């Protein structure tokens, strides 16, 4: 995984190697469970990762963060 | 002379005193025009095509989606936006997703969500405007002079036409000239038709049908794709994501729909030339300027011989190749009589006034013998050539119409 600061947003750039992994981001954490994700290519996807409350269980999302604001996940579906 | 090489043939007969005749030229057919004291004229429709038709539209049937962006906002916090929405090369969709506790929203309800994707057209179908006036058609013309088959292609004058091209002259050295006023008649109305192109394949399609296609289309000269959403699939949204997928290649569907359409042959050499099928050309031919060479020539009196024996053409006519070793320049005397005694010509001479300008010339002569038993007689005296012939009375491939007089 690579995490980059782009303007107001913080970009979670993940691969198939990051499947289900949780990462410590600053004072909070972030998690992605995206089977679709493989390696980067123009056939990509980028969207928001909801900032959840301490006891907020994920609902209808495959990417989320606890205590981290303005994070978007991005991934590719191509093989290296 | 080339009509002999062509299976479907028709004979136009001119009435003595007339100057014009009317002929209908279909593709893959030939027409032999005969007038008294005039050399017979083979005319045939080679190709009917359109050259450089302006491209009206392009219709993408295979699209490729790249770089999908999705933005969202919790209920009652405003609409969600993307910069790609302003980008013309992007197909976008605005909708709403169920939000609340579980996806980081303090309110339960419909939250804004938008998806954008970079649209690239992998494969598109071209649609050309067919101009009635820019329609071109080519006609081969040739005379019956006595040329060997091996020479036909060099004696054939090629007449190029378009709509309102004016009359075209066909000038034959030593035999004058014939004039053709042609009008092209197409099978298809082009006021409501496009020329559709997919890969190497081409068709004639209806304009209204093509415009009504639920597919992304691009204007002439291009640069903008309209109605991209026809090849883009947005699945029902989740809280913060939407699965956006490019639709399947619509090549198959398009071809399927195109099975019920007339087809067009794209020219092999030129990428802009489109040859039409089934069209015909109505021609008016002036013959009064045609003349016969060797009218002053004395008749051949020397011993001639058959290079090629009289043979059926499949048109109910007979061709022979006669060698003239001595006597040239001279007229070759040819009749088709009832017997060896009579001297009345019952046959019809396609090669009007056959001549041998030089010695050892081999003159190809075509003649239409009468039905039943007859004798083909070339030359006179004891050295003359005779060949017994019989015409079956069975149906031949050649068509004969009523002789015509036009002032
Ligand atoms: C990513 O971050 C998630 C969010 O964690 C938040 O919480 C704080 C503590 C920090 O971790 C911040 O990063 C963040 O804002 C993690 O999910 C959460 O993890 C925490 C820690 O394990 C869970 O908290 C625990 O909840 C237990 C609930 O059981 C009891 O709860 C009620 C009261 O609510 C009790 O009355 C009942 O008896 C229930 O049995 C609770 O038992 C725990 O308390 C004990 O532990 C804490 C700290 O260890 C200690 O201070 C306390 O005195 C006790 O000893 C604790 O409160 C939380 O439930 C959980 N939430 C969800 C939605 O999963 C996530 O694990 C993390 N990911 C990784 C990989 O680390
Ligand atoms: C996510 O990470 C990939 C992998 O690094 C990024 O792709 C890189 O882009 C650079 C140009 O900026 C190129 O050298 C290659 O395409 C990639 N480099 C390497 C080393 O793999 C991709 O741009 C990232 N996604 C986003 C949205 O930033």
């Amino acid at each position: 995984v690579t995490l980059v600061r782009k303007n107001r947003w913080l970009l979670l750039n993940v691969t198939s190697e990051d499947l289900g992994k949780t990462f410590s981001v600053g004072t909070g954490n972030c998690t992605t469970n995206i089977l679709e994700a493989k390696y980067w290519c123009p056939d990509s996807m980028e969207y928001n990762c909801p900032n959840l409350s301490p006891r907020e269980e994920p609902d209808d999302i495959d990417c989320w963060c606890y205590g981290v604001e303005n994070v978007r996940v991005a991934y590719g579906k191509c093989d290296s | 002379a080339h009509c002999i090489g062509i299976t479907d043939r028709d004979f136009i007969e001119g009435v003595h005193g007339g100057t014009w005749v009317s002929a209908t030229l279909e593709q893959d057919k030939c027409v032999t025009v005969m007038a008294p004291d005039k050399p017979s004229l083979d005319i045939s429709l080679e190709t009917v095509a359109i050259d450089g038709p302006a491209e009206a539209r392009k219709v993408c049937y295979n699209a490729v989606l790249t770089h999908v962006k999705i933005n969202d906002k919790c209920p009652s916090t405003g609409e969600a936006h993307l910069a790609e929405e302003n980008e013309g090369d992007n197909a976008c969709k605005r909708t709403y997703s169920d939000r609340g506790w579980g996806n980081g929203c303090g309110l339960f309800g419909k939250g804004s969500i938008v998806a954008c994707a970079k649209f690239t057209c992998a494969k598109s179908m071209s649609l050309f405007e067919v101009d009635q006036t820019k329609i071109q058609y080519v006609i081969r013309a040739q005379l019956h002079v006595g040329a060997k088959q091996e020479n036909w292609n060099t004696d054939i004058k090629t007449l190029k036409f378009d709509a309102l091209s004016g009359s075209q002259e066909a000038e034959f050295t030593g035999y004058g000239k014939a004039t053709l006023e042609c009008q092209v008649q197409t099978a298809v109305d082009f006021g409501n038709s496009y020329i559709a192109e997919m890969e190497k394949e081409s068709w004639i399609v209806d304009r209204q049908w093509a415009q009504d296609l639920t597919l992304p289309w691009q204007s002439g000269s291009g640069g903008v794709w309209r109605e991209m959403h026809h090849l883009v699939e947005f699945e029902p949204p989740h809280a913060a994501t939407i699965r956006v997928l490019a639709l399947g290649n619509q090549e198959g569907s398009l071809k399927t729909a195109l099975t019920g359409a007339m087809r067009v042959t794209k020219d092999t050499n030129d990428n802009n030339l489109y040859k039409l099928h089934g069209g015909h050309v109505s021609c008016r031919v002036k013959l009064s300027a045609l003349t016969l060479k060797g009218t002053s020539y004395k008749m051949c009196t020397d011993k001639m011989s058959f290079v090629k024996n009289p043979t059926d053409t499949g048109h109910g006519t007979v061709v022979m190749q006669v060698k003239v070793p001595k006597g040239a320049p001279c007229k070759i005397p040819v009749i088709v009589a009832d017997d060896l005694t009579a001297a009345i010509n019952k046959g019809i001479l396609v090669t009007v006034n056959p001549i041998a300008s030089t010695n050892d010339d081999e003159v190809l002569i075509e003649v239409n013998p009468p039905f039943g038993d007859s004798y083909i007689i070339v030359g006179t005296g004891d050295s003359r050539l005779t060949y017994q012939w019989h015409k079956e009375d069975d149906d031949d491939k050649a068509g004969w119409s009523h002789p015509q007089f036009e002032k």
